[PDB]
């Protein structure tokens, strides 16, 4: 089967960096691409971030700026994101999202989550 | 139209289309 | 593009008519999708293209619209069938969610 | 349960025209068409016309085509037709048609029926 | 376009079993097509949507198949109130084609 | 109502060709084709060549492909081969298969069959040969496939056993049955036992004795 | 070209069991699978199409389920109709692939066999090269071995052996091994015997020889 797993979290020192990575066994990249969705304790989800296979379009969410570099590993089929800046109100879960469409159904697979706090 | 995210294809075996006199989405 | 769900919260008996409305508000084709929540865990993908159906999901189900004004209808509520409901959007690369609109029982 | 009626009929000299129009009682017009079905005496049934539900797709059958006209009018559910140069082998009695299968088993109404006779 | 050949008008039976009428058609339809039964001073009534399906309301026996050229019908259980005649039909597009019909009467 | 049925198929020796006809009853051919799958004698499934409708593109298997040519008929709905250079590993079952999947469901239809042999022996008789009951049958150098065997002319007889046909050195089969019997009762009722052969009509029979 | 495997190919399962059947593809089959079932003596039957829908007239204990490369198929309540063999086909282009083929069967309690009395030959004899019948019959499980002791002697590459089907009525098999000799070499020696093993049987058996009657 089709599995994602991610990495990463713990608590983090305000104004400090972290690193994210999204892991994908199961299958071959190179087909669609990934994204990263996370969702604020008690409120709604939101969009985050994109990264096609190769270089492509890099689109981000307005609420967050160029500090939010997403990047493909070469080797293995892996996505990284760097974390800094942060503020108190980052607090969230962020799971790994890939979807794509075909001429017989649909395809979610969704991931499993990992949670990322902020304090002192 | 055409999107992205949904790829042009159609498999030689299978006819894609829908009677206007019957609702899909049953068996 | 902001998008925005009407019904911020519903109830209603076991087996009633309920109905959501998810208007956009630029333009686009039958492109958007439902995704139903249960509470400590992920999204679950429940109809696409606005009017066709996923596998494995009951028949109460049916969604409807076209151009702009999108509904979702269920025939039959049952208590199994509460949870929160997102109205998705999928034109081009990016993807916006929707609100909320969160559903549950009276006794 | 629901039911059909059709108001017409009489005898018209070759030429000049006619007016029927079966309206829908019982149940309101939402989604596919209505057809109109002819029958001569003591011969068998006939496809005529078609009309679908706003305004499309409308056809009609090869020895009719250029003759007839049919059309829906706004937020009334009934569906009118005109017909100009009547000529004889042209008696029979029309009905109205409205069939589609979904979900269970098939729905189908026929109307009851009028006589038009055409001569001297 | 599309036209519908039935078997001869002249079927006759002594309230016996196995009588079976053909329709052959001339392109391709796949299991879109349906049977009709007039009564002689009457409006047509469905008997079987589908080939090789059945209604809800028929006293059963009454079966078909086939598949893009001939689709037969057959009763077995000849009664005397089936005395009438039969119709094909084809719905794969706006609009329906009849066939030409199949009158069944009693051998004396 | 579809019942294709395909003919020939018989002893060719080594380096010939052959000829095979699948003609279609009961529907019209002009949509999509039709294919040809091969079963080994008591092995899995395997595919060879397809054809699509009025003379269009065809596409061979890997071990097959430089060998076999396919082709239609205009007149008459039939489909042929023509086979050159047969090794001795190319006898099997022959298949005439059709499917195509539409909106109303699956469409699927499926041959009968002929067996097709590549060796180098002559056709033979069986030679029947009994079993002492101090009960059963025995055939030996019979060629080629396949042969009946029916016990006291029909009935199952409760506890008859037909064991596979082994392939015998040479190039000539072997086969045997054996029936249970009570202790008691011997010889009571005179079982026989009737061999049949269709590519040689012997119908031989034999009579044992205790 | 995509080449198909399945893991399991022999199973064993008594009735009312759940039993599961896994086909992996190579490269990429987006859910454009399809499962047949061959009985004995017959032509395939399709069962499953897409790899998730039903075939009409099939049974409600049929189901399976698919992915990008990865599809199984899962029987619950096992009745005993369905020993037969199951493949996994594809299509996805103008030709097909086909899998390898799994066996289902069903198992009961152990069980030992019942050994007969195996007579000469002597019309063979007359005729020329003489043979002789080892029979087995109403034995489980299959696994199972023979061998001959002539003036204990061990044979090497002359024999061949041949096993039934399970047998419908009690789920059994049977055996029979023959050997072949030339005319010349059973005018010499005196002493030939049967030898057998089974696992269901506490200590081989022995079976002699009669000569002459």
């Amino acid at each position: 089967q089709v599995k994602l797993v991610e990495s990463g979290g713990g608590v983090v020192q305000p104004g400090r960096s972290l690193r994210l990575s999204c892991e994908a066994s199961g299958f071959i990249f190179s087909t669609y691409g990934m994204h990263w969705v996370r969702q604020a304790p008690g409120k709604g989800l939101e969009w985050v971030a994109v990264i096609w296979f190769d270089g492509s379009n890099i689109y981000y969410a307005d609420s967050v700026k160029g500090r939010f570099t997403i990047s493909r590993d070469n080797s293995k089929n892996t996505v990284f994101m760097q974390m800094d800046s942060l503020r108190a109100e980052d607090t969230a879960v962020y799971y790994c999202h890939r979807n794509f469409y075909d001429g017989s159904g649909p395809f979610d697979y969704w991931g499993q989550g990992t949670l990322v706090t902020v304090s002192s | 139209n055409a999107n992205p995210n949904v790829d042009p294809n159609a498999n030689p075996n299978v006819d894609p289309n829908a009677n206007p006199n019957v609702d899909p989405n049953a068996n | 593009i902001q998008m925005t769900q009407s019904p911020s919260t519903l109830s209603a008996s076991v087996g009633d008519r309920v109905t959501i409305t998810c208007r956009a508000s630029q333009f686009i084709s039958r492109w958007l999708a439902w995704y139903q929540q249960k509470p400590g865990k992920a999204p679950k993908l429940l109809i696409y293209k606005a009017s066709s159906l996923e596998s494995g999901v009951p028949s109460r189900f049916s969604g409807s619209g076209s151009e702009t004004h999108f509904t979702l209808t269920i025939s039959s509520l049952q208590p199994d069938d509460v949870a929160t409901y997102y109205c998705q959007e999928y034109t081009s690369y990016g993807r916006t969610f929707g609100q909320g609109t969160k559903v549950e029982i009276k006794r």
